[PDB]
Parts: structure tokens; sequence; C-alpha cells
RNA sequence: UGGGCCACUUUUGGUAAGCAGAACUGGCGCUGCGGGAUGAACCGAACGCCGGGUUAAGGCGCCCGAUGCCGACGCUCAUCAGACCCCAGAAAAGGUGUUGGUUGAUAUAGACAGCAGGACGGUGGCCAUGGAAGUCGGAAUCCGCUAAGGAGUGUGUAACA
RNA sequence: GACGUCGCUUUUUGAUCCUUCGAUGUCGGCUCUUCCUAUCAUUGUGAAGCAGAAUUCACCAAGCGUUGGAUUGUUCACCCACUAAUAGGGAACGUGAGCUGGGUUUAGACCGUCGUGAGACAGGUUAGUUUUACCCUACUGAUGAUGUGUUGUUGCCAUGG
RNA sequence: CGGUUGGCCUCGGAUAGCCGGUCCCCCG
């Protein structure tokens, strides 16, 4: 598999998705992770916010410009978690970190592609439903990310365009079913071949 | 400045006073009240200021 | 009503001004200024209209070895007066008052600044001229 | 001259309460344990003193 | 310890019409309509009758902490049913010792302004929650009547007003001035 | 060589100490290697130069080899969670947070909690009039003429409240 | 909060002697930055034996502030005065190629006590050389470098304050 | 200087619920 693997970050848990992404990107496999503002973290919003604010407190007090850089965008927060799971002080880890690319929302080389899902990092699979969780977008916005309103409006536009394309696809599928019902008498010879070998229940 | 930091942060911090450039600085001052807007040197005839 | 504007102080703690009323004091030696929170190494200083704690160095013996509140009425240092004019006096002078602003004496020799005459109505009553 | 009915209304909202001896929280008059995680939900309570 | 099944039931009157779009209750009685989303609790809700209209809620392998939510959901739905049949009214009385508390109701019962609370010059303005109407009573002298369909909105508005008129840096065993909720009744009383 | 040091157990002085001093065995010193992230001494195991196989102690989300098992049963939510010999940080005391258990008690002659009727009387005998024809620091304490009622735990009191 | 009892801290002083004796400049002040919180003031609160005013006890909280002098080398102290308050500490008991050199702590000298004496004194007194940065880093400013073919103009904001 | 050895051109999502298709109302 030589193509790019495009994952949708919405509904996924941060560290589990980061671990999967890190092993893939070390094994090769250019990975794009879109919609990093939809990533979930387990534990309630307040204690996740406190963890981030303790991280914000960590600062080189001789030169904070030299010190640890606290990125605010959810894409860069996810990227830094994968960076923490990578061996980034080596050329191999740096090549993997370059092989990874992250985005807030879905930019338009990827809004017209199929996004995959990692069920081993999904919130509905890995958390009990009676447990609190947080949103990376809300957490980022309250620790100082500037761009959650523009991302929301652009995502609304993208969702409208996707609804239009999906209605086109549904009309095409209805036409294809109608065409099968029309010319079934000349594909009956070929249909029974496929039914015999397990295609076409 | 007689002392620049303690022994043991082992570095001069960014927050002690050092010598260097003074002035030629970009500043943004607010709440400056306009008292009058002038009108320039118009010529109707033998002109008027 | 109205609060006093900031004037130039120029009358620090160790200053010896002259007592300007008939109490029998001649000198006032400032030791303090009423209302100074201060700053590291900065000497507390007074201007016209300020209440100070003062001792009298030469004068009557029943005044001499004590601390009195006093009000500075004339300063040799020039201060802007917000109608543009800078004003200064020939001397430095103050009068002994009590805690609520009543003069210990009864008559003031010489001019009294307007910046203290409007603040202290009992001082301005005893004054001869308001310069 | 404040009416006794309104006075007991305001006293129901301001005076008839329990105080936690460990943290000082203002608790409903039938409380047995304090609600605050600060004191560890202790059962060491006293009534709120009265001006009477 | 996980109970196999914990369940209980709410009866529905004839003049109300309720619809369940999943864990979303729409109540449709005579005084309007209400709607509440319960999708933070894992229960199942079901309508039973065709002329008696029972509503069951079921919990299905919960522990104690989630078995509480069964009775909580049913009480919330009963408050919705009461709100659309009879509607909630909170009567709150103004209590003062010296300075009379002057309350003026700005636009269409949606804003309240308290002027002379404890002789202070600051005018406090409380915005009512949407769908809650405040008015001055006519039967008794110094009393607000605030009415609505949602018990949560009406009671939160009353608590808003009550915590607006609060006394600071004084003895709250003396200085008992304020505006306090005197009773929580309904409209039409039947 | 005649400076030793550390560890289990025993042990002396000392509040104690990575303190000082002994016994016994093992180590380190004189010793690399696997693990304990890191570390003279811990745990495994001691070493010529290599290939294959297998292990110990230790592990198996990712860094990082190995659970990417459709692993088993429970417990636990922390607005300072917790997370592995030495070891690198906590106690007395509490919690109507939740889970299990021990023992005792009440209940169709109907529990518990709420809707409530008579729910009280000479005798307050005694006590004490600075306090009882209800509710009081003292010793006290009966019968009520009762479907069941005090010398009250209820109504902040000398009070018939 | 008595009799008792459980702790924390390393801003006290001890105990120890592991590091340093082919040298880590040894008191205090001045200057300057930063941190802590066990909060004096200020913000928001709860309690009172909180009527008001004043005060006391707690909580979130270290953002911000916490002074001018007399005497002493002093750290400490004590007083005068102002103040919202005049809180407490750490950073090699911060800070000597930053200063100063009053103290201590070489050589001169005086006194008291001790010693036959030479001399001693963790007793008093007085006089007594404080050296070097041009290296690396750090920091403060100053050119520049790296891709977009070259070059210019107008701009955005990651991140740091 | 080397990698590589067919492509996927797309609903939003829910998870104590979903997906698809039609007859009667409403949206220029
Ligand atoms: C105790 O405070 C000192 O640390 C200290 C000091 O503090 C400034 C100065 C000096 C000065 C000196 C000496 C010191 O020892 C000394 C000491 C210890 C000497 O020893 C010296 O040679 C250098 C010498 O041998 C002959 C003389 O006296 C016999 C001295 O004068 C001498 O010439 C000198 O200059
Ligand atoms: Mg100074
Ligand atoms: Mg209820
Ligand atoms: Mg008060
Ligand atoms: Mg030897
Ligand atoms: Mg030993
Ligand atoms: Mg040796
Ligand atoms: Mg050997
Ligand atoms: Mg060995
Ligand atoms: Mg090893
Ligand atoms: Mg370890
Ligand atoms: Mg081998
Ligand atoms: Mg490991
Ligand atoms: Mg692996
Ligand atoms: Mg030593
Ligand atoms: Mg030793
Ligand atoms: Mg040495
Ligand atoms: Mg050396
Ligand atoms: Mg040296
Ligand atoms: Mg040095
Ligand atoms: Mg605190
Ligand atoms: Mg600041
Ligand atoms: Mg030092
Ligand atoms: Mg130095
Ligand atoms: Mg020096
Ligand atoms: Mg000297
Ligand atoms: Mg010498
Ligand atoms: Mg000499
Ligand atoms: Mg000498
Ligand atoms: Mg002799
Ligand atoms: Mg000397
Ligand atoms: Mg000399
Ligand atoms: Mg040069
Ligand atoms: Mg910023
Ligand atoms: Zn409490």
């Amino acid at each position: 598999e030589v193509q790019v693997l495009v994952l949708d970050g919405r509904g996924h848990l941060l560290g589990r998705l980061a671990a999967i992404v890190a092993k893939q990107v070390l094994l090769g496999r250019k990975v794009v992770v879109v919609r990093c503002e939809g990533i979930n973290i387990s534990g309630n919003f307040y204690r996740n916010k406190l963890k981030y604010l303790a991280f914000l407190r960590k600062r080189m007090n001789t030169n904070p410009s030299r010190g640890p850089y606290h990125f605010r965008a959810p894409s860069r927060i996810f990227w830094r978690t994968v960076r923490g799971m990578l061996p980034h002080k080596t050329k191999r880890g740096q090549a993997a970190l370059d092989r990874l690319k992250v985005f807030d929302g879905i930019p338009p080389p990827y809004d017209k592609k199929k996004r995959m899902v990692v069920p081993a990092a999904l919130k509905v699979v890995r958390l009990k439903p009676t447990r609190k969780f947080a949103y990376l977008g809300r957490l980022a916005h309250e620790v100082g990310w500037k761009y959650q309103a523009v991302t929301a409006t652009l995502e609304e536009k993208r969702k409208e365009k996707a609804k239009i394309h999906y209605r086109k696809k549904k009309q095409l599928m209805r036409l294809r079913k109608q065409a099968e019902k029309n010319v079934e008498k000349k594909i009956d010879k070929y249909t029974e071949v496929l039914k015999t070998h397990g295609l076409l229940v | 400045v007689a002392c620049i930091g303690a022994w043991h942060p082992a570095r001069v911090a960014f927050s002690v006073a050092r010598a260097g450039q003074k002035g030629y600085h970009h500043r943004t001052e607010i709440n400056k009240k306009i008292y009058k807007i002038g009108q320039g040197y118009l010529i109707k005839d033998g002109k008027l200021i | 009503s109205g609060a006093k504007f900031r004037i130039s102080l120029g009358l620090p703690v160790g200053a010896v001004i002259n007592c300007a009323d008939n109490t029998g004091a001649k000198n006032l030696y400032i030791i303090s200024v009423k209302g100074i929170k201060g700053r590291l190494n900065r000497l507390p200083a007074a201007g016209v209209g300020d209440m100070v704690m003062a001792t009298v160095k030469k004068g009557k013996p029943e005044l001499r070895k004590k601390v009195h509140p006093a009000v500075v009425i004339r300063q040799r240092k020039s201060y802007r007066r917000k109608d543009g004019v800078f004003l200064y006096f020939e001397d430095n002078a103050g009068v002994i008052v009590n805690n609520k602003g009543e003069m210990k004496g009864s008559a003031i020799t010489g001019p009294v600044a307007k910046e203290c005459a409007d603040l202290w109505p009992r001082i301005a009553s005893n004054a001869g001229s308001i310069a | 001259i404040i009416e006794p009915s309104l006075r007991q209304l305001a006293q129901k909202y301001n005076c008839d309460k329990m105080i936690c001896r460990k943290c000082y929280a203002r608790l409903h008059p039938r409380a047995v344990n304090c609600r605050k995680k600060k004191c560890g939900h202790t059962n060491n309570l006293r009534p709120k003193k009265k001006v009477k | 310890m996980k109970t196999i099944l914990s369940n209980q039931t709410v009866d529905i009157p004839e003049n109300v019409d309720i619809t369940l779009k999943g864990r979303t209750v729409i109540v449709k009685g005579p005084r309007g309509t209400l709607r509440r989303d319960f999708n933070h609790i894992n229960v199942e809700l079901s309508l039973l009758g065709k002329k008696k209209k029972r509503l069951r809620v079921d919990k299905w392998w919960g522990n104690r902490k989630e078995l509480a939510t069964v009775r909580t959901i049913c009480s919330h739905v009963q408050n919705m049913i009461k709100g659309v049949t009879l509607g909630f009214r909170y009567k709150m009385r103004s209590v003062y010792a010296h300075f009379p508390i002057n309350v003026v109701i700005q636009e269409n019962g949606s804003l309240v302004e308290i002027r002379n609370f404890l002789g202070e010059k600051y005018i406090r303005r409380v915005r009512m929650r949407p769908g809650v109407a405040c008015s001055v009573s006519q039967a008794q002298k110094d009393e607000l009547i605030l009415e609505g369909n949602d018990i949560e909105l009406v009671s939160n508005s009353a608590a808003l007003i009550q915590q607006a008129t609060t006394v600071k840096n004084k003895d709250i065993r003396k200085f008992l001035d304020g505006i306090y909720v005197s009773e929580k009744g309904t409209v039409q009383q039947a």
C-alpha cells in the first residue's frame, strides 16, 4: 500500500490514536489526520484543562523564548503527542515525523476523499458510556487557540457540499438499481455465475 | 546593575537589566484627543490663512 | 468640591522651613509627610497644601521637644498651577496645626498659597493675602 | 415592624442552617454530613447561631 | 452488584400528547409544548397504551449510581407534564425593614429592575429566562408572580432575582432584606 | 595486602542518619553481560571468537523486541487518581463516595418514611417560690377513673406560656 | 485545648564527616532579578460570643504591594514616623574578575586577666595592598545565514513576552 | 537522485440505536 492513509480525528481518543499513528508512520505509510478538533480525551474537561495549564506553566525561566513551546491548535497538540511517542532525536524519528501531517478541519486536498477510522482508538469503543470526556477543540480554544469559529463555519460549508454530493450519489445508486431491474433478462446468464461463487447474495 | 541573577539558575535571565539599544521603538499610544482639524492654505482671491 | 491637583514637591524630609504664625516657633523641621506610602530609598517630600509631622528646632521651650502636625503654606520650589503659570515664593514656610486642621496660632505672617488656602479654610481665614 | 411571616421566610433562607465545623459551609438544616470535598464530607456539624 | 432490571412508569393524561424521538421527549399539552433531551443517560423509554398512555423507563444492568437516574428522568418528565397541563408559577415576596424595594417590570414581563434595595443607588437588572414572564401581583402588595412552563427556567429565574438582592459586609441574621420565593404553585390549580 | 565498603537475618550506642560499632553468609573492591529508565553492592546470570535453538530475572499501547489474545472475573473517578524488590516520598484521624463482610434489632397482633386524630392528667407528688397547676444543675419517680400516654426527650420558661 | 498522641518543614541549632586542603574567596550592607506560600494588605467569599464601626477564625488566591529614619559592622533588635499593609522565606545561609571593607581573621601597638617566661585570650581597642575577562556559554542589543529563479512593496500570524 | 510496482472522485453522524425506498402536506 503506497497511498496516503487519511484518518478522521473526530470521535477518537488522543493517545490511542497517537500510538497507532506513530507505529504506522515509523513503518512507512504517509498518514494524514484531519479534524483534530474533534479528538476526545478521557477524563473530565476541567482536569484535562488543568493538565494543559500545568504544561503551560512549564517554562524555561531564563529564556521562555528558548523554552518549551506550548502549541495551541488541536492539530499541533495531536502532532506533539505523536512526537512524544516517536524517537524524534534521530533521523529515523525525524523522517517519520515528516511523514506525518495533521490538520484542523478538512482542507481541500482531503475534503473530497474517503476518511478512515481507527476503532481501537474510538471513544465509543474504548470508554464506558457513563464516563466524562473532553473535546480537544474546546480545550484548545480555552487555552488560547484563536480559530475555532472560522473552522466551524468552514466545516459547515464543507458539510453542505458533502450533502449535495451524497444526494447525487444516492440518485446514481437508484438509477443503477433501476437499470438492473430493466436489463436483468440479458445478465441472468452472468448473474448466476456470481451467485454461485459467493458474490451477490 | 550590581548583580545579574543568583548563582543557581546558572544563567543570566532575560529579565535583568542590560545595556543596549534605547529608542527607535514601535509604540502604540491610545486615548489621544483631537483638539482641532485644520484647513490648509486655500486661495479664493488674495488668499487667506 | 474638588481635589488638589499634583504640584511639584521639592520639600523633602530633612528640610527646615520657617514657622509662619504667632505660636512662638521660628523653625519647623520636617520629619514626615502625611499620606506617603513611599518607595525604596525615596525620601518623602511635601509641597504647599501638605500636612507634615514637624519638630521646632528653635523657638519656645514648651514647643521645642515635640512632634506637631504642620501645613506647608509657601515653597521656594516652582510649581505649575494649571492655568499655565509657574509660581514660587521667596521662602519655605508652614504653620503648626492640630489633627483636624485648626491652627495652633491665630495670625499668619505673609502670603499663603491658593493651593492650601482652598484646602484648609481655617488657615485661609487667618491669612493676610492669598497669592 | 417587619411582619413575622416574612421574617420567618427570610430566616428560612438565611438563618435556619447548619455550619460545618471543619470548613464553615452553610448546609440545609437537616444535614448530617457536609457536602464539601474540602472537609472530606465530615459529619462534624453545628447549627448556625442565632441573633435571638 | 448490578440489578438485572430497574424500571418505572409515568402515566400520561388524555389532553397531553407526547412523542419519543429516541431519548428526546416532546410533550404536547394544552399550554404549549416542551422538549427535553436525555441523551446523557443510558436508559430506554417506551410508550405503552393506546387509550391509557403509560411511559416506561428501563435501566437494564445498572449499578446504584445509574439506578438513581431512572427516578430522576421520571420526575423530570412529570414536571414537564405538569408544566404543560397547569404551568408553573412562583410567588416571591419582597422583604424589607426600612427601605422599600421598588420593582419595575420592563418589556413584556422579561426584565426586572430593583431600585431601592437597602437604600443603595445602584439599579440591578435581571433578565428573565426565555419563556418566563414576571409580573407584579394585584392580590397582595409587594410580590412578584413569575410564570412559565419549564420548572427549571422559572426556578432559575427566581433564584437569579433572589441572589441579585443579596446583602454584603453585614449581618445576614439581621439585615434580612431581599426577595424570597414564598411558594411554588401552578396555574389553573386543577 | 595489613584504609575497606554494602545487603538478608541477629545485634550495641544514638531521636535518628547515606551515623558509629560487632556476628554470620553472600557480594562489591578485582566484574563485564540481561533487567531495575538512570545507579560499585539489588534481581537474573558470571565472560575465549562465532552460527542455530531455548531460557532466567524482567517484560509485551508507542518510544522499544514482544498480547494486533474477539484473554477471564471483579474493584476504582481523583477540581494534588494510580501504576511494581532495594527505591527514591507520608501518619494519627475521619467520609450518608462506592464495594464486600460480621453481629444485633424491628416488621401482616402490619414495618421504615410520609397524610393525620385523642397524642394527656390531680402529682409541681417528691423536688422546690431566683424553678414548674408542660418545658427546671440537685436526691428523685406512683396510681392516671387509661383503645395508649409523663413526676417528659418535645412548645428557650418565675410564667395559667 | 490541659493530660496525651500523629505529623510536616529544612528559613534555627545540633548530630555526622560523603565531596572539596596541587584553594569552590569566609560576615554584613548596597544593587538587581526570580521563585515559594505557611496571606500582612488588596479581589471574591464562608463563620463569629458578626447590630453598625472595628476586629477575629477559615477558603480560592502569591496577580500586585509591603516604606522613610535614630543607634549598632551587625543578621537579629528597639524606638520615631508614615502607611492599605509596613507578612514570612528561598535561590552555594543568591549576589566580592559587581562594589564596599565597618566586623572577623596575618604581620605594628595599647589595656585587663592568665603565664617565671617566650606567649595566650572564641575579652576590649586602634592602624592595616580586595588583582585578571580579550576565551566559551548565558544574557543584552547589532549585522547576517536558510529555501520561494532574482528583486522590491504591501501584508498574515505560529510562537515567545 | 532514487523511491515505487492498479484505483476508490468525499454524507452527517448515532451507539439504550441505525440505513434505504415510496403515497399525502410544505419550500421559488
Ligand atoms: C588574615 O588575613 C589574611 O588573610 C592576610 C592578609 O589579609 C589582607 C594579608 C596578608 C599580607 C601578608 C601576609 C599575609 O600572611 C597576609 C594574610 C594572611 C604575609 O604572610 C606576608 O607575605 C605575603 C609575609 O610573609 C610577611 C608579612 O608578615 C610576616 C606580611 O606582611 C606579608 O608580607 C604580607 O603581605
Ligand atoms: Mg537605602
Ligand atoms: Mg420530587
Ligand atoms: Mg461589620
Ligand atoms: Mg596503607
Ligand atoms: Mg557501618
Ligand atoms: Mg583498592
Ligand atoms: Mg573473587
Ligand atoms: Mg558481579
Ligand atoms: Mg543494566
Ligand atoms: Mg528505578
Ligand atoms: Mg544465541
Ligand atoms: Mg520496557
Ligand atoms: Mg513493538
Ligand atoms: Mg564536611
Ligand atoms: Mg565513615
Ligand atoms: Mg580545602
Ligand atoms: Mg580545585
Ligand atoms: Mg579560584
Ligand atoms: Mg567560583
Ligand atoms: Mg493557600
Ligand atoms: Mg505581573
Ligand atoms: Mg553567601
Ligand atoms: Mg561572583
Ligand atoms: Mg573581589
Ligand atoms: Mg577593617
Ligand atoms: Mg603569613
Ligand atoms: Mg610585616
Ligand atoms: Mg595584629
Ligand atoms: Mg605576672
Ligand atoms: Mg578593628
Ligand atoms: Mg593609616
Ligand atoms: Mg575590543
Ligand atoms: Mg500569545
Ligand atoms: Zn465541611
